[PDB]
């Protein structure tokens, strides 16, 4: 199962560390098992989550993921 | 990391005994001199970038080769690296001044400093003389500011240059 | 603030705030009223505080007023005064949160990038904040000066 | 402790101690006398605390001393009172240090794994620390009982 | 080989370039209340700018100039007058174009590296990269 | 993420003004309620698992959602439900300590509706579970601390619905 | 199942099914008839399995039915036998599927968190599945008892 | 991702019921067809590259798409086309072995239409290529194994169209 | 990412044709303008920070956006604004050297509008800042090099608006 | 091309173009006239290059035109000469662009997978480009033959 | 082998062997006798397999033995038959081990890089293993030919 999420994560640490730029506002397929820590981490960095959509899940099943 | 309190706690924990008379007296001895450490730390937090620069110029007046040709504080890249190193020494000296124990200096400064310095070609000797130029500057500045006792100021820089020290005796 | 730092650190390690952190929160929230009083006293007298600090800064450095400096024309000079006023406002903000958090978040993360994007040197700003420090310390008593002073010294630290 | 936690929290952030953290360390340094008084109160009367708390625990949870429970028999009840003595000692350490990093960093990290490997119900251990808290806060003044009950509260919270 | 020719020309005549700089400098002309301690440092730095100009000219990249004289300004701003150093480096550029000639190709290389020097003497300082860490046990540098 | 102090400072800074008397009065209100907030946070940190399991025992147990076909059926779904309720109680404690619900819509209510709608999680049943959690913790910490917990519990239920 | 596990294990490796995995699927396909016979044996006599296993469990662990335990009372004992019925149903699913991914993927992942939130001793649940295994392997032939006891063994192993 | 067995178990579990006679009959049907599925999977694993290259030789070769301007023109595009057809044959083999097309819409047909529409890939030409692949493998493994391959090939073509 | 040469080759390859006279004339035009492109790129690499700070001194300084409430208010926001303007000047230099704006919509204008709309960044003020940057660099490098810089600056402003 | 490669290589490094890369682009910009002359030499005489190279290839490797080989028959030999025409066109593109990223990025990435799916010996294709190189460098001056033979060399090297 | 693959696949997953994997190992353990019979069939008649397969290969692909090919001459044809002997030995290893990890892990990983560095057409090697498969499955019973042809099939599939 996978979530086709779309989020925008500003860093708020690039000014101190002076690193080069990664493009934010990504659209990615997250696996279901670690989508939790990923959503929590996007909330840790302070970024807004635009769209969460279950991609491959067929929701409501008990086995077969 | 350990302050003096967690040092006494780990000391009493490994035998499984409660605090006696003497443990309460040593904890009172840390808690009584706590305010003195905290005004010394605030007075250092006043002039940290000034004290680091003054200790650096006194060290370069002591050993004059490092500004000159073959020295290791040669270019401005090396000069700025040396002044940032002295800022590190003053920062963790302040941390050990507040903690009252040398475990922060052992875990975060002195463990494997000699490896980096011997590898990079950074000398260990004027590093130590600069650490105690910082110590002498801090000591006279805090003795000027009404503080009677300076043994706790004496503690961490003397430890840091007993550890980077080469034992030849 | 203090409670923001306690909440964010407890939010990292996925736990409730412990008893020592909450007791530090209590110790700040008990003496918040003295902080409210000293931020009142700093908001009152700010014109004369910025004024004497400006006078002592251009005692220490007449270089900026004179030809080739940043205080040459009175538009830039008015912004020198306005920078002083904004920094005193940020000092009262840093006092009232009980910590360095809003003053660093609003005015200290990247002062070097801004004042190199402009033309005024940062050691001049170090001397300027120290002038603001002894100016604002002449207007409060010691019971409040011990709370006022080290925020000025933290600005001095993050400048350099 | 408080000083360790402040030093580490400024240490990861690559900054010095903020002045709010510094008056936190200062307030803990001033309150150390009351902390040492609570520690002497908890240390000097440990016999009655452990005895009365074991009595009230086995009154409250009699199945762990009944045949079939963990603490059944002479030496098993002695080991049970020894575990309660360990936790009261860690309570005294956390009272002195001003934070729960002695208690957590010694006797609360793998407490579930250890007491699951021994076959011990952890809720009955939480009841043991609850009865220890009742006897201990029945032994002190009001603010002293609150300050000790904060650490007792942390131990029972870290059980479940 | 042209870069070596202009580097050998600069090395062979560095003394008169530094001497021309000396009576250009000592934006008021400097008072020479500096004394010997500031004066020997000043003479060493007016050498040293030319040294890393020559190293940059041979090496082919001006990075050896950049990584040194970028943060140089606030090291020597408590010391001395910074526009005096600016017109000193500009004058040493003029002394290089004094010294040799080309059909506007080696002069262009020399003014390129000297322009990197005058650009980096105004970049006053960048703040150092902060390795702040999220872990407690880690240390920030 | 901002408490009452940081929001007051942000309002006075977006104004560009100094802290006037209304801001001083707001900060005095927060500095009077802060000790009660601290004691309620300690009491809630005492009984996290008990409040969560009493909320499930009040609302979700013995209903259709723990039966076959329900979304709380399997042990994985039961463990994830206990995890979600522990999250709601923990962040309600954080918003009670800050005195501002900015952490709730920053870090709970951000993509929670779309996550629950993609998974098939019933929103009404979890709103009833959060309401029973609020009722249990208001029975735990008293009247006014229960009210200042229930305002953020109602914030979570309103943003979820 | 076996086919799901083989497909996924070849799927991560970016390869087709190896011939050894293919004769594994073939042998499972041939043994499906005996698997269905074991499933009918477990399905048709579920009443006696649940009844006798509950009787032997409450004989073995009487404290959970005594006042103070979890399964005390009429409806609590009915819910206890219902949980045992759930686990026997998952045993039948794992017998048919040829692997424990039905059992694990339905009723064994968060079993410790669920039974800790309910207040249930998990060792007594392991004893319940042990008595279910005793009654079930007392009901079949030798190889059938071994093949069913493999999945019963997995459930009791995943408890502790 | 579920085979016929896991889907039968999931239906009986979402019911909450035990496995009745209809589920037993479905599993008996799968356990009768499984040996034929195994032998067809081995025969398809034998001739992956041959089936792919015969599908291109039937449909895509000597047409406009391999000429300049076509989407199969360059060597990079030819290699990616052979890669895509190998994917379709491999996942059709997996769905034949499982006896359920859940892997196809889980792992092939998920974002395939939007990917092909963003790249500019012709969907009709690749549907004809998959149909020729189906025709070749049904000539390879016989009538009924070719039919139970072609049901998942038609599933891929229907989800692609 | 393609320059004028790679785009000419891609057109002749998508045709499948050889390089005829029009492609030769286009490449001759690029090979005549390339030395001017090189010298303008060196002159722009000379004065990056000066062009950026003169663009802020022309447009964004002493307006409302550097005052409280503006999006360029804090030092973090000022540093990020200088970073964004340095990005625009650097990528305009790259597109000037390539002679094709494919790098601009590949690597600047890709998600820039949605990023700026999510952050709350004013697009008109940054368009005016890029226009002042264009005016300053066209004063720096001359008429025709300033024009061939301003075509890509106008490309960035058009894709941003 | 050269400009694309320099821009990308400075682009990953988060820096501008180094001056050495800039005089590289400048030298390529000056040598573009000789590159266009080599391109007109290769373009105008493509008929004789393809004809003579096909003749020498089928003389050298007669088995691919014998019955049993790939290029057997009228249309198969026409497709073989068409593939040789494709590779000469990519040679002209790589001559103009100053680098092999047109040749590699169009007709050399999946060349082994394509010619394995067609049933083609790739060594005979390398011999075809070898004969094309012989006819083409027999058609030019010395430095022109070396500069074209660099790209012909890259194609035969990327075959094997 | 099968046991290695099952152990590793349970080993990454941090779990024990599932019962389905265990009856997979059990079925392979029972079928080891037929595997050893196929191995003796392949081992005892290796001379005729290598001889007849080389004869049919050089009949099928005569260009590699013609002057110009790789296996031209006495010692080159001897090395060609030696490479075929190597692959038949790896076929025997894969037959015994029950999986293709001996064959892949010894002689199929860098086979394209090696035979490209030697100048060898890999399709002719695939034809050599095809003729070896024809002679070997012409030598056995039906299910034995299918089980050996699975590994021969894997080798020809891993060539192309
Ligand atoms: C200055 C007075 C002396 C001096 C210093 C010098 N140091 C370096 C390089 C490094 N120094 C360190 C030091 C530390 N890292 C730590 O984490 C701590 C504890 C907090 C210390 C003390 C490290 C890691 C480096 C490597 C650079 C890096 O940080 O990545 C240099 C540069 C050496 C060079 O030539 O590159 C210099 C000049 N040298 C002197 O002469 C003085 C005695
Ligand atoms: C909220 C934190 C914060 C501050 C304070 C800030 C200041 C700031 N100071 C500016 C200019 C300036 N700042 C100064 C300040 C000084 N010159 C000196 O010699 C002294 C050392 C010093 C103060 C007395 C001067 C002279 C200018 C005008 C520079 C110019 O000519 O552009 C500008 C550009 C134009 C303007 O908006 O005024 C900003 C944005 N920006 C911020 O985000
Ligand atoms: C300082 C941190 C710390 C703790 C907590 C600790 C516990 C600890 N408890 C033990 C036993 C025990 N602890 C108990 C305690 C209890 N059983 C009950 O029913 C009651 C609820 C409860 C006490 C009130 C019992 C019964 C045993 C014996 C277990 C056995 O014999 O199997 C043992 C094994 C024997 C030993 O070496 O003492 C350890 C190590 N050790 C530590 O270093
Ligand atoms: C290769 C390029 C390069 C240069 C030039 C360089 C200079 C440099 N000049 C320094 C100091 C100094 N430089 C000067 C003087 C001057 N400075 C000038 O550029 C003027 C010519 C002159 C004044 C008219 C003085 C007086 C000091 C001592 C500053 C102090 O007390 O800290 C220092 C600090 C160490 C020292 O005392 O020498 C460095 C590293 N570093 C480099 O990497
Ligand atoms: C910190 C802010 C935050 C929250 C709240 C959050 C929730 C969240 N809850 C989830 C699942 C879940 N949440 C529930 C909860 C419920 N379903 C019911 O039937 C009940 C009514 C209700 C509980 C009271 C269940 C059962 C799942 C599992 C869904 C599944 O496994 O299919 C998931 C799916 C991924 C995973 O389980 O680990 C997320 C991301 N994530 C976050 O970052
Ligand atoms: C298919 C996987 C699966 C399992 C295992 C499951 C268990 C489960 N067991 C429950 C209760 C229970 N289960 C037990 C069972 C026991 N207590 C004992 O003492 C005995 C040792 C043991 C049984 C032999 C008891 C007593 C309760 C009631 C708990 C309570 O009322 O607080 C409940 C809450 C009420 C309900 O909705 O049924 C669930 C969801 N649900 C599932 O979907
Ligand atoms: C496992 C499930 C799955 C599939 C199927 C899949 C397909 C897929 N096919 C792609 C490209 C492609 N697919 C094709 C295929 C075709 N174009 C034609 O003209 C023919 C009609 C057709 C082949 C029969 C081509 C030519 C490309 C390359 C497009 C390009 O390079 O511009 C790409 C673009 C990225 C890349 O090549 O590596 C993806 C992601 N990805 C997946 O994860
Ligand atoms: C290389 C292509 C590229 C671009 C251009 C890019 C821009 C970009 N600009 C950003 C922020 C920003 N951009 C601006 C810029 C402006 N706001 C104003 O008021 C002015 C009108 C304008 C400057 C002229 C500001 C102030 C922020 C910070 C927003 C914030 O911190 O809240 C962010 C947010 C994350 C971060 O700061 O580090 C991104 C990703 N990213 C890219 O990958
Ligand atoms: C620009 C990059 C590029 C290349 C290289 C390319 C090759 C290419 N070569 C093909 C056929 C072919 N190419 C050859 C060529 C050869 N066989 C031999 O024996 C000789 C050694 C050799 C040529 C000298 C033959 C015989 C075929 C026909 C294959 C067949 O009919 O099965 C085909 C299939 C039919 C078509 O649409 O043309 C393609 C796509 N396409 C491209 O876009």
């Amino acid at each position: 199962r996978m979530f086709k999420i779309t989020a925008c994560v500003p860093s708020q640490s690039r000014i101190r560390t002076q690193r080069e730029l990664q493009n934010t506002y990504f659209t990615k397929l997250v696996p279901y098992d670690n989508w939790f820590r990923e959503q929590q981490r996007i909330m840790k960095m302070g970024g807004k989550i635009v769209k969460v959509q279950l991609a491959t899940g067929k929701p409501g099943t008990n086995t077969g993921l | 990391m350990r302050d003096a309190v967690t040092s006494l706690i780990r000391n009493y924990d490994t035998t499984g005994r409660y605090f006696d008379r003497d443990a309460i007296e040593s904890l009172k001895d840390y808690f009584a001199s706590g305010n003195d450490r905290i005004t010394v730390a605030a007075m250092i937090n006043s002039q940290s970038a000034e004290i680091v620069k003054a200790a650096a110029n006194s060290l370069f007046e002591a050993v004059p080769e490092l500004l000159l040709a073959g020295g290791n504080a040669y270019t401005t890249r090396r000069f700025s690296a040396c002044l940032r190193d002295m800022d590190y020494y003053l920062r963790y000296g302040t941390y050990a001044l507040i903690a009252g124990d040398m475990d922060v200096l052992n875990e975060r400064v002195l463990q494997g400093l000699r490896e980096t310095y011997n590898s990079l070609g950074v000398p260990i000797a004027p590093t130590v003389r600069g650490i105690q130029f910082l110590k002498d500057a801090i000591k006279e500045m805090a003795a000027a500011a009404g503080i009677a006792n300076t043994a706790f100021i004496d503690e961490p820089f003397d430890h840091m240059t007993r550890e980077l020290s080469e034992v030849d005796l | 603030s203090v409670v923001s730092q306690v909440i964010l650190r407890a939010d990292d390690e996925l736990r409730y705030p412990s008893s020592g952190e909450l007791s530090g929160i209590k110790n700040f929230l008990a003496t918040g009223a003295v902080r409210i009083r000293i931020a009142e006293a700093l908001a009152d007298n700010e014109k004369k505080i910025v004024d004497q600090a400006q006078k002592q800064l251009f005692s220490i450095h007449p270089e900026y007023r004179t030809s080739g400096g940043n205080a040459a024309t009175t538009k830039q000079y008015n912004q020198c005064l306005r920078d002083y006023g904004w920094y005193l406002r940020l000092v009262t903000y840093g006092i009232l949160a009980g910590d360095k958090d809003p003053i660093e978040r609003i005015g200290l993360i990247g002062v070097k990038e801004m004042y190199n994007a402009l033309g005024v040197p940062v050691p001049g700003m170090v001397d300027a904040i120290r002038c603001l420090k002894d100016a604002a310390l002449g207007v409060l008593d010691s019971e409040e000066a011990r709370i006022a002073a080290p925020y000025f010294d933290f600005i001095t630290q993050a400048m350099s | 402790s408080i000083v360790t936690k402040s030093i580490v929290n400024a240490d990861a952030e690559a900054r010095y101690l903020s002045p709010g953290e510094l008056d936190r360390i200062k307030a803990f340094v001033t309150s150390g006398e009351s902390r040492l008084r609570i520690a002497e109160t908890l240390t000097g009367s440990r016999e009655r605390i452990i005895k009365s708390a074991g009595d009230a625990l086995f009154q409250k949870r009699p199945d762990v001393v009944s045949p079939g429970g963990n603490a059944y028999g002479e030496e098993m009840t002695a080991t049970c009172l020894r575990d309660m003595d360990y936790y009261l000692r860690l309570i005294t350490y956390g009272v002195v240090a001003g934070d729960v990093t002695p208690i957590e960093e010694i006797g609360l990290v793998g407490v579930r794994e250890m007491y699951k490997s021994l076959g011990t119900p952890v809720d009955a251990v939480a009841q043991a620390v609850r009865e220890m808290k009742a006897v201990a806060t029945g032994m002190m003044s009001g603010d002293d009982a609150a300050e000790a009950g904060a650490y007792f509260d942390y131990v029972i919270g870290a059980m479940e | 080989l042209k870069r070596l020719a202009i580097a050998q020309a600069i090395k062979l005549s560095s003394q008169l370039i530094v001497s021309r700089a000396a009576n250009r400098i000592f934006r008021p002309i400097s008072v020479s209340r500096y004394g010997p301690r500031n004066m020997t440092k000043s003479l060493r730095d007016m050498a040293w700018f030319l040294r890393y100009t020559t190293y940059a000219i041979v090496a082919g990249d001006p990075s050896i100039l950049v990584v040194n004289t970028r943060g140089l300004k606030e090291v020597i701003e408590n010391a001395c007058s910074i526009p005096a150093t600016i017109v000193a480096i500009q004058e040493m550029k003029a002394a290089s174009l004094d010294l040799f000639r080309g059909d506007r190709e080696a002069q262009e290389t020399v003014v390129q590296y000297f322009d990197v020097l005058i650009t980096e003497m105004q970049t006053q300082v960048p703040n150092d990269k902060l390795r702040q860490r999220p872990s407690i046990d880690a240390q920030g540098l | 993420m901002q408490d009452a102090i940081t929001s007051v400072i942000n309002s006075a800074d977006v104004q560009g003004k100094y802290l006037d008397g209304s801001a001083m009065d707001k900060l005095k209100a927060y500095f009077t309620t802060g000790a009660l907030r601290v004691r309620a946070a300690s009491t809630i940190s005492a009984n996290a698992a008990a409040i969560v399991k009493e909320a499930v025992a009040k609302s979700l147990l013995y209903s259709d959602v723990t039966r076959p076909g329900g979304n709380m059926y399997t042990t994985r779904r039961y463990a994830a439900c206990i995890r979600d309720l522990d999250y709601y109680l923990r962040y309600a404690t954080y918003a009670m300590l800050a005195g501002d619900p900015s952490i709730l819509d920053e870090r709970v209510l951000n993509g929670l509706k779309e996550t629950y709608n993609s998974l098939g999680v019933p929103v009404g049943s979890t709103v009833q579970a959060i309401q029973a959690m609020k009722e249990v913790t208001a029975g735990l910490v008293g009247a006014d601390a229960g009210r200042e917990m229930g305002v953020y519990f109602d914030y979570i239920c309103s943003g979820l619905s």
